[PDB]
């Protein structure tokens, strides 16, 4: 098991675990979960509330300063009812850790808007409006940037198909270039791939 | 008939559609719309021409991936026309120059271009040709132009006889001629009452007519919806556009209604008038 | 990355730092002119593929 | 020159220019809304088209009150 | 026949005048503009088919059109062709533009950049290796070669 | 249940807004029809624009109708601005066919669309 | 471990301002940039003169996708799907069938060059080294009918040379 298999230090997952476990026990109105994994990055899963009160903790505090911002998108999960999930991403410049700040919510109901403490937030959440249509009450200004603007149908959902719905095509009809229903030229082919038989005993689920 | 001419599915960009249309011009301006209204309509166009290829390469991306296909024509041999309509569904002829040349003159174009190709194309076995004409074209006076085409028009209805002739009124566009006359004025006025129609719904007309089959033997003639003198259509002219020998003689000849013939009712197409693609068109004045 | 017990990966996604660097635009150029803007751009090195994700 | 029926008439005249209304049917009882078969989008189209017409600004919840050829005119009345 | 003699010498002068100089326009949207710009580097030369990179593109004789097509690309794509001389020649560069390529089956892409503009010359490769964009660029002078525009006219 | 919505609390609200919104789209229209040096009178291009509000007429849902209204805010903005070009604008129109009706023969002959 | 930078000042001896007010009022670096600059012109530059000489390569590019056969044998794939199923654009289209005799082969083999983006792992992937990428880039093709390769296109492209793909894959067999 030694050789060309990553070993790993249990001392930084105890240590992540016990600055899970305050951090959980001193903010106790948001906090669900608290995991930690077998590498040792923290997850902390937080009802969509405190986002505002757990940030402008996180942000601070000389026991976790974790100033930088990194990622915020909402993993589109269906087989639920609260479907996207925001993560934000945060590392520590003084402590050299990551924690992975995992918030739930639903399709119409906003989060908080993360950009008052995080003025990296802004095109983040940009961007999430604009590949989503989750909403950001309490922000400046929210508009469609990575699409093009007569472009709609939030694209990165799985809702919206692989190709695109418009495609465009130049004609000298009207002189200029206009949109039409997608007419591909091939079936873009979709393998089975997910074959059978258990590869992962650990993570079995409890079937019905 | 065999398959890959039956369509297939819905329309647009590669959806196999019905026709295979062999097209003898398309390079000059209602051919170019025809192409592109084809192409809409996802139709396999075989042109040939005979000028450089730029000219085809500015018009060529109007089908999909290979479906339109180049090649070369003369006014000369049936052997080049005969390969050119090998193997096609429909044929077009679409062709004139309005001033004579060198080695052309407004006759044996109209009268000789037809002539072979409607030889081979009888030979050949082609259906739904459509010949194009302009209107009130005669056995009368003041046009060579306009009795050589009266003399294709009886050519083409006697030899292969149930060709759709067909014929529009003098029509206006983004290329228009004798807007573009207008433009290049000066200045000289008379009188003359006359009909103009736009591009789009000819086009239109003709490629609706020749996609549905039983409207075949009957020749064709397209109406302007308005109708009134051209002085006024002058003074109309120089008014959205915001400032103060053969081409004029043959605007200034004849302008009329034929009775005998079906026109646009038998098709249901929509008439844009002169007034909105009008003021559509006249752009490139004065700020 | 965000994996199913899978072959295909449920979700990537990419922290871009030209989309970070990007991101601050307005507070590294208030009080310059146009042809340093241009040099904001590029003292901050660019792609414009990455600044995609 | 500025009355209550002067102001009648130029609001009547411009019920007469827009188009949809069929006919103007005028009343100080008319209620074009529902008894001439209009919508709130053309509610909306009058109010500040009169806007348009001849002034003052008609904001959203005055814009609501109205529904009504002669309240427009008395609130008019009382605005102007 | 001498006319026709005159009419053909001074066709292949004329179009010897074309093809000899030949500035494009880099329109260069992504890492395809990267091997341009290795083309323009001291190895593979490009003054030497008189060819001279410029940015200009109201005098624009040929058009690399090299990076990937969008669709908030695409009109802003074709002004950029419509002010700009009609002798004029367009070089489809590089998988991506000549045929939607890699990101093919994909939203926000025109499939290759056939559906905008025309193209004489297609150039595969990802990158096209700045030699055979050389070579591509060789080829495009030889459809010049043959052009035949003064005879078409003279025997109109 | 515990939803929290955006501005509604019953649809006078969203009425009041949807309604500012159409005056605001009526003052949009001509500026915008003279500024991109278009070419379709403007009384077809405000009855385009009241048909797609007569589209969305049938939810009474308030959150859906809080989003509507933000993103027709939205591209208000966006065209308020001269940040979309002739293409956008145009493409909201359909003057290119599109031609397919709903007649079941028709349909029946150009086959396989039921 | 950290070596920043501008850390200094201009120091006030008289010598160094007098030395720094010369190159101001002297122009002077912007002359020893004229040196350095005369110096490269007076180097020999490293074109190469293209049409001719043609720029170096490795044994292992990836090229003209050619196709190879068996000695005096027949082709060398056998339709197993492989390339098909590892291909990151999909422009392989592959149709399989008998013939006549019972080995198991095609009946077409399509790769589009336009989403062919040159991988390589059609190649690795390849059990029997069917498909090869070739050693030639010269396509430069004036229609985009004529880049849909066929399996016959292949076939007369592979038979236009194996002798360099031979040569290629017989020096570095071993290493793949
Ligand atoms: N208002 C109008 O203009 C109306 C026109 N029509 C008819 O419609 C047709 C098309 O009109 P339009 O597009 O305006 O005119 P064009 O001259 O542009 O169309 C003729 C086409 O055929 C080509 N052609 C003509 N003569 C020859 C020849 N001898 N050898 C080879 N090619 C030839 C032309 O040039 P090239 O060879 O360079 O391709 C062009 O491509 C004409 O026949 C015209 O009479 C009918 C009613 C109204
Ligand atoms: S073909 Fe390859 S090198 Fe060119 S733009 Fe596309 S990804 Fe980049
Ligand atoms: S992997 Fe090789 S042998 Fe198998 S189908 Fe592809 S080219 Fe043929
Ligand atoms: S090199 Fe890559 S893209 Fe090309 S055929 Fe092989 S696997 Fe497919």
């Amino acid at each position: 098991t030694r050789p060309t298999v990553r070993p790993r230090n249990d001392v930084a997952h105890k240590q992540l675990s016990a600055f899970g476990e305050y951090v959980a026990e001193i903010l106790p109105k948001y906090v669900q979960q608290v995991q930690v994994s077998c590498f040792s990055e923290l997850e902390i899963c937080i009802h969509p509330d405190g986002v505002i009160p757990v940030l402008t903790f996180l942000r601070d505090h000389s026991n976790a300063q974790f100033k930088s911002l990194a990622d915020l998108t909402a993993v589109d999960i269906p087989t639920r009812q609260n479907r996207f999930e925001i993560v934000y991403n945060l590392l520590s410049l003084r402590f050299n850790s990551r924690i992975r700040v995992k918030t739930y919510t639903d399709e119409l109901t906003p989060v908080e808007s993360s950009v008052s403490v995080y003025k990296a937030a802004n095109w983040y959440e940009r961007e999430i409006w604009d590949m989503f249509g989750v909403f950001f009450a309490n922000h400046p200004d929210l508009r469609r940037i990575l699409t093009d603007y007569g472009f709609e149908g939030h694209p990165f959902r799985k809702d919206f198909p692989l190709s695109g719905y418009v495609e465009l095509r130049y004609d000298d009809e009207v002189k200029r270039v206009v949109a039409e229903p997608v007419e591909l030229a091939q079936e873009f082919r979709k393998f089975d791939l997910n074959s059978p038989w258990e590869a992962f005993p650990a993570y079995r689920q409890p079937p019905e | 008939l065999h398959h890959a001419v039956i369509p297939h599915g819905k329309g647009g960009r590669s959806s196999v559609s019905g026709i295979v249309a062999t097209v003898f011009g398309a390079t000059g301006f209602l051919g170019r719309y025809l192409v592109n209204h084809l192409g809409r309509m996802g139709s396999q166009v075989i042109v040939p021409y005979r000028c450089e290829p730029y000219d085809t390469m500015h018009l060529r991306p109007m089908g999909d991936l290979g479906q339109i296909i180049f090649m070369d024509w003369n006014g000369r041999d049936k052997d080049s026309i005969r390969r050119a309509v090998e193997h096609s569904n429909v044929v077009i002829n679409l062709v004139g120059r309005e001033w004579e040349t060198k080695n052309f003159d407004f006759e044996d174009v109209f009268v000789k271009i037809p002539q072979a190709i409607a030889q081979v194309s009888k030979e050949a076995g082609v259906e739904k040709f459509i010949h194009i004409s302009h209107l009130n074209a005669d056995i009368k006076s003041s046009s060579k132009y306009l009795r050589n085409k009266a003399v294709g028009e009886k050519e083409v209805r006697e030899t292969f006889p149930e060709a759709t002739i067909i014929k529009p009124a003098d029509i206006f566009g983004r290329e228009d001629r004798f807007l573009n006359y207008f433009a290049n004025i000066r200045s000289l006025g008379k009188k003359t009452v006359k009909q103009p129609v736009y591009i789009v719904d000819v086009t239109k007309g003709i490629i609706n007519a020749i996609k549905d089959p039983d409207a075949r033997g009957k020749t064709f003639a397209f109406v302007g919806p308005n109708r009134y003198l051209l002085f006024d259509l002058v003074q109309y002219v120089f008014a959205v556009a915001h400032r103060p020998r053969d081409k004029v003689e043959r605007i200034h000849t004849t302008d009329r209604t034929l009775p005998h013939l079906p026109g646009l009712e038998d098709l249901g197409v929509q008439a844009t008038p002169l007034e909105l693609k009008a003021i559509e068109v006249l752009r490139r004045h004065r700020t | 990355l965000v994996s199913d017990g899978s072959s295909r990966p449920y979700r990537c996604k990419i922290k871009a730092p030209g989309f970070a660097h990007l991101a601050g635009l307005d507070k590294m150029s208030k009080g310059h002119m146009l042809a340093d803007v241009v040099a904001i751009i590029g003292t901050q090195d660019i792609v414009f593929g990455e600044v995609d994700r | 020159p500025l009355t209550l029926e002067g102001i009648k008439d130029r609001v009547l005249y411009v019920l007469k220019l827009y188009d949809k209304i069929d006919p103007e049917k005028l009343s100080v009882n008319s209620h074009f809304m529902k008894d001439l078969g209009l919508d709130s989008l053309d509610q909306v189209e009058i109010i500040m088209a009169m806007e348009d017409e001849f002034g003052f600004e008609i904001p959203d919840i005055d814009a609501e009150k109205l529904m009504c050829p002669q309240e427009i005119v008395d609130y008019i009345a009382d605005k102007k | 026949s001498r006319g026709e003699y005159v009419v053909a010498k001074l066709d292949d002068l004329i179009n010897w005048a074309r093809r000899s100089s030949l500035w494009p326009m880099t329109f260069g949207l992504a890492c395809c503009a990267v091997e341009m710009m290795h083309m323009a580097a001291p190895r593979y030369d490009m003054d030497r088919f008189g060819v001279v990179f410029r940015a200009s593109p109201r005098q624009s004789d040929v058009m690399i059109v090299a990076g990937t097509l969008t669709n908030k690309m695409a009109p802003a794509l074709r002004k950029v062709y419509d002010q700009m001389p009609e002798p004029r020649y367009v070089v489809s560069m590089g998988s991506c533009a000549n045929g939607g390529g890699y990101y093919h089956y994909s939203y926000s892409v025109v499939r290759g950049c056939d559906r905008i503009v025309p193209v004489d010359i297609y150039v595969p490769g990802c990158p096209p290796t700045a030699e055979a964009l050389l070579y591509g660029i060789l080829q495009l002078q030889k459809k010049i070669k043959r052009e035949k525009r003064l005879r078409i006219w003279y025997r109109r | 249940t515990s939803v929290k919505p955006i501005f509604s609390r019953d649809m006078n609200e969203a009425k009041r807004r949807v309604r500012e919104l159409y005056r605001a789209w009526y003052r949009e229209v001509p500026n915008t029809v003279h500024l991109f040096q278009l070419d379709i009178s403007v009384k077809q291009g405000r009855d385009k624009v009241r048909e797609m509000f007569k589209k969305n007429a049938h939810v009474t849902d308030p959150r859906v109708v809080d989003l509507l209204v933000i993103k027709g805010k939205m591209e208000l903005e966006e065209t308020i601005n001269v940040w979309k070009q002739r293409t956008h604008v145009m493409r909201f129109f359909h003057e290119t066919e599109a031609p397919r009706p709903k007649d079941f023969l028709s349909k029946f002959y150009v086959g396989h669309d039921p | 471990t950290y070596k920043y930078v501008n850390l200094r000042e201009p120091s006030m001896d008289m010598k160094s301002v007098t030395d720094r007010a010369a190159q101001t009022l002297l122009w002077t670096e912007l002359i020893r940039g004229l040196g350095m600059t005369l110096s490269y012109l007076f180097r020999e530059p490293a074109t190469i003169n293209y049409p001719f000489e043609k720029g170096p390569l490795s044994p292992r590019f990836r090229g003209e996708h050619a196709l190879r056969r068996y000695p005096s044998g027949e082709e060398r794939c056998i339709a197993c799907k492989l390339c098909e199923a590892v291909c990151p654009a999909q422009a392989i289209t592959i149709e399989a069938e008998p013939r006549a005799d019972g080995s198991r082969r095609t009946t077409r083999y399509d790769i589009d060059m336009t989403k062919c983006i040159y991988c390589g792992f059609c190649q690795e992937a390849c059990p029997v080294d069917a498909i090869v990428e070739g050693p030639n880039f010269e396509f430069s093709t004036e229609t985009h009918e004529e880049l849909l390769y066929n399996k016959e296109k292949l076939l007369n492209n592979g038979d236009k040379w194996e002798a360099e793909i031979a040569a290629n894959i017989q020096a570095d067999y071993l290493y793949r």
